[PDB]
């Protein structure tokens, strides 16, 4: 039961990682010029 | 060549227009990678 | 039973928070122009 209990903790901090991650990448979109691609 | 084997990869579209400017140029076009 | 299939709906969600991740990331290859690098 702890085995995957701790496994539970490891990937809950990982979508958690994956929110900032996303949501930085989504800041890029935001902030980069075109000019070639139109 | 080597540009248009890379625009093509990533779906780069206004890059293939103007590389697909020279008309009747078929043998890159279909030119192979290694 | 329920630790596990509670840890299959947030791995389903991370997966499917991946593809809009991976697509949104082959967006900014699709949209963006190159000089120096050639």
């Amino acid at each position: 039961e702890m085995e995957i209990l701790k496994q539970k903790y490891r990937l809950k901090d990982l979508t958690f990682l994956l929110e900032k991650q996303h949501e930085l990448i989504k800041l890029i979109i935001q902030k980069m010029e075109i000019i070639s691609e139109t | 060549k080597s540009p248009l084997h890379f625009a093509a990869s990533y779906g780069r579209i206004n890059t293939c227009q103007r590389l697909l400017q020279d008309i009747s140029d078929t043998r890159l076009l279909n030119e192979g990678d290694l």
